[PDB]
């Protein structure tokens, strides 16, 4: 529901911070579900990401996790950077940012 | 394996130096770069420390490359000749030497290539594997030097050689020369006389018949590799008449002695001089970037240029490459063994190009396996074997100094 | 349409190009490369499997465009040149494969970040040289050039390569300074006959060198000039002879000649002051190490503006060097014949709207093809009877026609 | 901090450098450029505690500039301490707080690099970052890297200088000299200068400590009369083909290479000395090697260190910083700062120089004849001061290039306003 | 707010004492917000700074604590400078003192 | 204290009392910036200019007027300016070498001789100081005069017919 509610308002009908905290909790779920045990690992420990149990830090502040992880894919990563790209109307890593 | 396995995997190998180069001084903590997860899965498909794998396999091809039992199915003129799977089992060939491309794009891709705008300068070996072995195409943008280019022919022997000569003042007006050095190629007539205004033809001989130039400046001059040629003038007036001379693919004529950047092409005939003021010997010089026709590649990296004997040949740069390998081969005493086990290579394989099976007489080697440009010349100077089965040798002995160039450079074996 | 449309394109197709020499030997199977899972999508963006088929297609279709004055003829009225006006031409060439591909505004960005570093591609592709000739762009401050392309006429020398012959020929009496550059050098001096007493002498560095810049550059007397004998000019010289130094306007202190030491300095202060230690009966200083265009200044090659003097000697910005595959795809189906006869229609019909009234000039016959440019440049930059300022943008515009040529029919497979 | 740390920014300014080449013109309205995927994340790796690369790049040329240019600030960095170790040094100061820090990936870093030098095709031009760990701690070059022997060239006790012998070399000689080791862009020459003919037969001739180390390959050898396009008299380049074969030897080949043919040879200078066999007897000859040179393997350490140094005066390179000036330099002369910034060098150097000396102060007679970017020249004056300790002339010049190669690194965004 | 409120009173509105306590409250903040971990173990060693976890010693008086640290800045230690300067309206950690 | 921003060390009230920052910023400084780009800035510039272009080497106005003869220095072949003046009113002894010299409102350069200059292209060389100038309205022409004083061995002469003298 959440993503085709997407699809009947412009992007000025939310809240700059809420529309932050849907993307993030987008990253959360792809990190979460769709991403590999590698894939996790390598975010991890390349301070992209943090690990999925410390629930803590991903409550929002700023930054735009999804944005990250999009920006740190590796070309291998065919699943997730289909998923983002796609949720990203086909702006590059760098154009969403 | 097949002599393909081999290019397949040869080319893995290069990928893996061009990526370890792009990859030096670009390996930051906080990011995992594009350039790194190539490098570290081409070392996934070698079967945390890449040393020790790349290690391990040199180590393994030197021990194969080395015995003449093993690696001998690969001395044979079927292996150069044909794609056919060998019934041979031998740890190393199993473990490393498979099919590495993917087929049919790999080639699409080469193709689409050589017809791309600027293309490497410095080209890696696979390319010049392909040339010598399938006798495939080159870019035809690529630029190479026309004084490697060079085989013997007719007239004169040589081209380094004519230095001594062209330096010595004539004694009368004697035969057309046509040498070539890194960046230019000359041609012209001596004379310790007056030559007289009017036409001249002069031979485009076959080795540069495939040669082409862009960004070319053509003048007079007298120096060859840096070196006084006599018995010609570089003078000249600003009232002179004007010089200009034509080539038969172009129909109009190209200046000579002006700030002109021309663009011809020594693929046709001959070129027709036109001396415009009358000169006491004269030298043309065509001073810019040289490329080699297209489709006419064939001719220099298959020796079909070659037509006289004993010629003059260079070695398609493998001396260049083989500069790491033997640096290690020197850091552990192997060196000296190694020769000796490589002109136990060379005679093995000119053995089974020659029927019936043994080494021919008047074969004595007069440099090591690694100075190729010396060791083809002498391979291409025995007369009692047939010119066409001389060239072979050469071809194939090149592809196996090559894949030694490319496969020992990680030896380490204390 | 806009001339920013197409070149923002032949940006993307000399993308391709580079993208391609990537791949080359490093496609494997099993193994996504960064390199190829872009080339991969840069294909993607031509057609709105095989890329040899749309590239072809493409290539056929341009070949077919740039050859019809009736299709591509806006493209030769001075309006495209000079304006980023959208125009109102639909062809299906065009609107197919001329849209805008190119980052706004982070590619510009990216541009002059580039200027700034260290070190730039010393084989620059043809976008850098076509904005610098159309937009008046400026260029990476450490690229490096060979100086006599940079060489264009002046009052004293009518030519660079020409003074070889007179060089090379022994001097009457202490005749006039010489300019003159070479591929990795440059040379300056005085001829004479008989000895040229010590003290101070000074060089006006002409205009076309005025630019010049140079880095681990070593200074000498010698007397070869592109591998010819220089006569009336000694360069001999003892351990016990008197120092000889020159020096620049951009630099207070002394530069010294015929020493082991790296000097970089510039020629910008248009003036260089020698001081011959000991006389020397005729003299030839050489400055070979790496040239490279002063920061703001290669506007003045780019734009054809250092150019004083009719007829001139002129280069051809290197174009000469991106034809070749063009080419020899036009000889290998007869086209090259064909398609030379296209461009002398081209370039006619150009020159045509760039002089009012609406015509050919008279004394207009070129000595070369289309593709000797080299050459046509100097024929174009001949026409006395023709406004100066109207020859060079002539120039300018052709040359860029021509390297999107260039980069566009390379693959041409008409068939 | 650490010297280290300086390095490994280093080479992430230059890491930015080279993927913003890699990207001109390759930045695409929905394409993912890898490269750009790259130059983005090392951005971040800056400072971010965005849009306009220029801004933080130019900010950080901007605070390095200031930096320094304060003897103040920047003093910590011009005591012996910082060169010769890894000392993690207390001292806080913004720029070196934000910007200079370990950007490096350890261990990998060092054994990618390792892995490099034997590989085959290395960078024509190197990064300085190559040419800082090999002046700094006296690392390795790759064993495949080409250079120019003309800059391997120092003074050694025949000759003086290499250059300066061009201007002998092309006056007529008396009576039969001594043999002579010179070296061009692309090529070496050797050979003996006479009035009178030279018998044919053997002579040996001394390798320069300086050329021991090179190698060629793809080499043509030949008898010329040229040293950079000027004329060497005394010597004939003249040949018959009857005449009888001249070949000359090296200790590391056991067999002989021919001399004026068309065969490319591969030898290394790495040993003794060569063994020439004039065939015909000449009015004084030039032996000419001109091929790829590069430097044989684990000896660089020659050329970087400074070792390859006996005689004093000197002639002495710059390892190349020079070229790397351009960029900066352009910008101080756009901004009106090329005089400021000159005179707080001067600062820089002699500030520098007194710290390598006990006592605490600058040695007499010391009087630069050239600006702080002609290094070149800078290194042989401080390489020339008799009244002090060798080794310890070598460190500064060592020294004192480390900074002013990161001085062109870090300064070039310099934009005051 | 107690910013602010420094601008519409004079001196002789607080007491002696008050004025110099602001002065270590602030002076506190800035070592505790404004401080790199390096430029506080300096002044703690060179006991110019209360270790930062002594609340009790920080809050007594008869140091003028802001102005000691103003006074052993290091000429590196450029925002921290900034920050005080301007609070002293531009007296030197001398003229301060 | 001339070279850094560096804060002194030293205690004396005259410094206290009247020596402290006054100026605004960044303000006070993006003005003097956008002003060196200002139609008609001051014809006679205020001290604080001159010290900031002395001392920290700041651009002055682009527009900004100057005497010439202040911007000369000595070089090469002239010692001085002024100084040229008596040697100039000297006739000369055979064709000498070219003079440049400067006053406070015209640049002159020319060769003087006690014998005719053929007609032809001559070079001159601007000299290290007045490498720096531009002009704007000017009058370019032949004179014999210099600060008031004669220029002797020189001629300034012409004709409605003289071909025209020009320069590059």
């Amino acid at each position: 529901c959440l993503m085709l509610f997407q699809a009947l308002i412009p992007p000025s009908a939310l809240t700059a911070r809420q529309r932050l905290d849907i993307n993030n909790r987008f990253a959360y779920f792809l990190i979460k579900c769709h991403a590999t045990q590698a894939t996790t690992a390598r975010l991890v420990a390349n301070q992209v990401i943090y690990p999925v149990d410390a629930i803590d830090q991903w409550q929002s502040n700023g930054r735009d996790v999804l944005v990250a992880i999009y920006n740190n894919l590796l070309p291998g990563e065919l699943v997730l950077t289909n998923l983002i790209q796609t949720y990203f109307r086909g702006n590059t890593a760098q154009q969403a940012a | 394996m097949s002599r393909q396995m081999w290019l397949d995997t040869s080319a893995l190998l290069e990928a893996i130096s061009e990526y370890v180069v792009r990859c030096n001084g670009d390996t930051f903590s906080g990011l995992t770069t594009g350039d790194f997860n190539a490098l570290s899965n081409m070392f996934t498909q070698l079967s945390s420390d890449p040393r020790v794998p790349l290690q391990t396999m040199s180590n393994m091809f030197v021990s194969f490359i080395t015995s003449t039992d093993r690696c001998g199915y690969m001395l044979r003129k079927t292996w150069f000749n044909s794609d056919t799977k060998p019934t041979v089992s031998d740890d190393f060939i199993t473990t490393y030497i498979r099919p590495r491309l993917q087929v049919p794009m790999s080639d699409t891709v080469r193709q689409l290539n050589n017809l791309s705008l600027q293309p490497s300068a410095k080209p890696k070996l696979y390319e010049r594997q392909n040339a010598i072995m399938k006798g495939l195409d080159i870019p035809y943008s690529e630029p190479i030097e026309p004084c490697k280019l060079f085989r013997s022919v007719a007239g004169q022997t040589g081209n380094i050689p004519m230095m001594g000569i062209l330096a010595t003042p004539p004694a009368a007006q004697q035969q057309p020369f046509f040498v070539a050095e890194r960046r230019r190629i000359l041609f012209g007539i001596r004379s310790n006389a007056a030559i007289p205004a009017g036409a001249y033809q002069f031979v485009v001989p076959a080795w540069a018949s495939v040669l082409s130039v862009t960004g070319a400046y053509v003048y007079f001059t007298n120096s060859f590799f840096g070196t006084i040629i006599a018995g010609v003038t570089a003078t000249a007036t600003a009232a002179d008449a004007a010089t200009t001379f034509t080539v038969p693919t172009d129909a109009n004529n190209l200046p000579v002695q002006t700030d002109s950047r021309l663009s011809f092409s020594l693929g046709g005939g001959n070129i027709n001089l036109e001396l415009g003021v009358a000169k006491t010997g004269f030298c043309v010089a065509i001073e810019g970037e040289f490329t080699i026709l297209a489709n006419r590649s064939q001719a220099y990296y298959t020796l079909n240029s070659i037509t006289q004997t004993p010629t003059s040949i260079d070695d398609f740069d493998v001396s260049d490459f083989l500069t790491t390998f033997l640096s290690q081969l020197r850091a552990c005493g192997q060196y000296e063994i190694f020769s000796d086990a490589m002109d136990q290579l060379t005679n093995s394989l000119i053995t089974n190009y020659m029927d019936p099976p043994a080494i021919p007489a008047g074969l004595a080697f007069t440099s090591p396996w690694f100075r190729f440009s010396e060791r083809a010349r002498t391979i291409l100077a025995l007369q009692n074997v047939d010119l066409n089965i001389r060239k072979l040798i050469v071809r194939h002995l090149w592809v196996i100094t090559s894949l030694i160039a490319v496969f020992g450079r990680y030896y380490r074996p204390n």
